[PDB]
């Protein structure tokens, strides 16, 4: 669903101010060769040849890793979340966009991501890099520029008076479609984006339930920086399997429960899950070397086991004699 | 003739792009209304054309040289080449629009071009007498300037091309012949605000250059830029205006020069009523149709009979300005 | 021309700017009513504006040096260099608005600037006769003195320096050629009061000092203050005035000298029934806009043939004042 809504004029020079903010100290950029971005990590190549260079020069700066989470190992995402959540003292809120691909206008596309690109690069290269955002108009680093702009707009509605680059440098861990901020901005954050023209969806973070980042639950984000899946998301879904038809139900749930033990080994309700689909899928399953032969196959700590359990309940709303009946359940099946 | 063949053979253009990189963004920008409610301001206007053409040259990552008579002076700011020229209500400024396009260099310019003879433009009145504007800016002093004529049929212009004192003494004797280094370019006006239909959003890319003999027609018919003549030869006093409307209809506004009042008609009632033979037919058809308006009627009759008035010039009190 | 290029080169100014704190609160001051019922007294508006200037003088923490005639004779109360000037009602008292402007220090002045061309300010009567007003001030004696033009458009000024009498001697020669050693100024009006809109609230800064060439003109057309023409030269014992109102419409009023009947109208339909042929055709026109009212339709028909009338000068018995 396509939109034109602009911003207000005030706006404007908050918008700008984040750019030239985003921009830092890297006047200069350079293409990579088409060898070189197809060894990095058709339609794809031809934006991401630029895209990944930008992103690694600019958005992976040291001026820049404030705010620009994504791109880095899940190791490094939780060390970044405990650190953020330790600064904050438990004291911070969640964003969750509907559709921002879908929703952004077509000020928010010429005046952040083309500008970001048309800064960051050479000016010779102003044409090509153009011709992109005009064909991209009508992938990752998009909502990552989006969350950044959101964050900068609702930094400048709260403190109106300070400097730019000072209330740019308080900007905290974003991750496309998922970030943190201060929850001293929970309730002005909507009228910016009601400003922008956005949709923004806010949580206060509560210790019960948990913190929601990324599909990803912090038991008890204070201590220690235990994570597991998202819960609410997943276990409503997981006895449903989205594969596709060609592929035996077997392989899928092979991958699905591999994937598991690679991210949520130790987290309750889901452990039981993954080896009884273990235990009956598995024996009937094909070769795992077929499947890892196979285009579908990439379709798909111990001291506080107490508080995860604890914190998966709270998630779950789901009493401990209830949760102790479902896993003899499981288990027995 | 074997004349047209003279200019035919002469080419000899030297095509020059600086890689300006097309505009689009202002080509093709749907109307817009800069006032939630009431009507907009003249500074409210100046600014939304300022932050339009702004976020168009930044997205597309080209500088600019803002102008704020015969020479602009650049000298003193050294813009860029590739640098694009953009002005705001600089009508009173520029002496000519060939000041701004003997730079052989893109122009985005934000005019005052009118469709009506006489009224408001956002909240600034304005008039005509003689041919010049008699502009008074809401918030500014009073702007008397012509208007240089953007909106006429033809994409391609003819102007001059900076020339140095050596370069005068150069082509003086051949100027004097009738010999002149032309450049050429391609018009595009947008007409973005529906609350504010007087002034055009001019933008300009230059094509090539090329030498001309003066006494010499064109095959094309390239046009120069003139000064418009508003008032009427046929009723004296009197100042006509025709323009196009998207719903192909040919309006005209008619109006006294020096004056206020103003109503605009469809082209073909006033040429059906200008054949009448009597005063009291006008009024008669003019209520078939069913304008019981006095206002309008009035007027029609007052053009028809081409009675002129010799209106006063009074003290005028205007609005006072507030900062916000 | 060549002169031009020695009037823009021959800039000479002296910036002087005795860190006159602007007032802010003065500018964008909203509307205000003073009287809750009835219509308020001039005694009342001249405190209510007494009292606003002290607190906003006060709040901005400066000084000021009231003024209760070439020049003020400040020596005898000598302020300080930074005070404000402030008057009230001293449209009388002052035979120029330079007087004022000489200091070369900020003004705060509350002046008689009419929208009405006759009637009542408050509860005082005043007429305008050649091109004098004659108040009549409510509970004071009759003044007679011309309105100086604060409200025309364009925000600078020229203005006279205080000069001795060496330097009149040094300046002389130089004086008689066409050099004059000139001010600048920064002009706001508000008008805060709507029960009495013929009042406004001048408020002005100065910019620059600069010496200027008589017989040379100026680019930007900076304007000196004139005593207003309120006769109408094409309808010889009438008053025109024109003024702009909020709503974006471009009000007209009329009436004779030395007389009290008055009335506002659009201007274009003014215009549109100044061209009337019949006298009878006026009355149809404005019976057809609706206006049944025999006051006004009478008034326009009277300024239309510009019927003069002698009326007398005769005994007047004022309203008694009370203290309260």
């Amino acid at each position: 669903v396509a939109n034109d809504k602009k911003p207000s004029d005030r706006i404007a020079k908050i918008a700008e101010t984040f750019v030239k903010l985003m921009n830092g100290p890297f006047k200069d950029l350079d293409p990579l060769s088409i060898e070189e971005t197809i060894e990095r990590l058709l339609f794809i190549l031809k934006v991401s040849r630029y895209t990944l260079a930008y992103s690694d020069i600019v958005l992976h700066a040291e001026h820049n890793e404030h705010w620009y989470y994504p791109g880095r190992n899940p190791t490094e995402i939780a060390d970044g979340v405990c650190e953020f959540v330790s600064d904050c003292d438990a004291e911070v809120i969640e964003t969750d966009f509907s559709n921002l691909d879908g929703r952004v206008s077509s000020w928010m596309q010429r005046n952040i991501a083309q500008k970001a690109m048309v800064q960051a690069f050479r000016p010779e290269y102003r044409d090509e890099i153009i011709s992109f955002m005009d064909t991209i108009i009508n992938t990752t680093p998009h909502n990552t520029q989006y969350n950044g702009c959101v964050e900068f707009t609702a930094l400048t509605f709260e403190h109106p008076d300070a400097e730019p680059e000072d209330l740019f440098r308080l900007i905290g861990p974003k991750c496309g479609d998922d970030g943190l901020s201060r929850a001293i901005i929970q309730k002005s954050i909507n009228r910016a984006a009601k400003c922008f023209g956005l949709e923004l969806k806010v949580e206060r973070y509560n210790p019960e339930i948990g913190l929601c980042f990324l599909s990803r639950v912090f038991v008890d984000p204070l201590a220690t920086t235990t994570t597991i899946q998202d819960p609410l998301r997943t276990l409503r879904k997981l006895h449903l399997t989205t594969r596709d038809p060609t592929i035996p139900l077997a392989d899928a749930a092979c991958d699905r429960v591999e994937g598991y033990l690679c991210t949520d080994a130790l987290t309750p309700l889901i452990s039981d899950y993954c080896k009884m689909v273990l235990r009956l899928y598995g024996p009937t399953a094909s070769t795992e070397q077929v499947r890892n032969q196979r285009r579908s196959r990439n379709k798909e700590h111990p001291q506080d086991a107490h508080l995860m359990k604890q914190v998966l309940i709270k998630r779950t709303a789901i009493d401990e004699d209830q949760v102790d009946a479902l896993i003899g359940r499981f288990a027995a099946m | 003739t074997r004349a047209l063949q003279r200019a035919v053979i002469d080419k000899t253009k030297t095509p020059i792009e600086t890689r300006f990189y097309p505009l689009d963004s202002l080509r093709t920008v749907t109307p817009k209304r800069v006032a939630d409610n009431g009507h907009a301001v003249s500074g409210a206007v100046r600014d939304a054309a300022r932050r339009l053409i702004d976020e168009s040259i930044t997205a597309v990552g080209g500088s600019k040289f803002e102008v704020n008579d015969l020479a602009q002076d650049f000298r003193n700011d050294t813009p860029a080449d590739d640098a694009f020229i953009v002005g705001v209500d600089v009508d009173y400024y520029v002496t000519e629009p060939d000041v701004l396009l003997e730079h052989m260099r893109p122009v985005v310019l934000h005019t005052f071009n009118p469709k009506k003879v006489s009224g408001f433009d956002a909240d600034s009145p304005f008039t005509i007498k003689n041919n010049l504007v008699e502009y008074k800016v809401s918030g500014g002093a009073a702007w008397v300037h012509p208007v240089w004529d953007w909106c006429e049929a033809g994409e391609f212009i003819a102007s001059r091309v900076r020339t140095s004192w050596k370069e005068w003494f150069l082509q003086l004797p051949l100027r004097m012949i009738g010999l002149e280094k032309v450049g050429y370019h391609k018009i595009h006006h947008c007409r973005p605000w529906t609350d504010c239909p007087d002034r055009a959003l001019v933008y300009t890319i230059p094509q090539y250059v090329i030498w001309r003999f003066n006494w010499i027609d064109t095959e094309l018919h390239v046009r120069k830029l003139k000064r418009i003549e508003y008032q009427d030869e046929t009723k004296p006093g009197w100042n006509r205006l025709e323009y196009v409307t998207d719903k192909n209809e040919l309006l005209v506004s008619i109006g006294r020069e020096g004056e206020h009042a103003q109503i605009t008609i469809e082209k073909e009632k006033l040429d059906m009523l200008s054949g009448l033979s009597a005063t009291q037919s006008v009024n008669a058809r003019l209520i078939g149709m069913g304008h019981k308006d006095p206002q309008y009627t009035s007027m029609i009759v007052q053009y028809y009979t081409g009675k002129k008035v010799v209106s006063p010039i009074s003290p005028t009190v205007y609005k006072p300005t507030m900062p916000r």
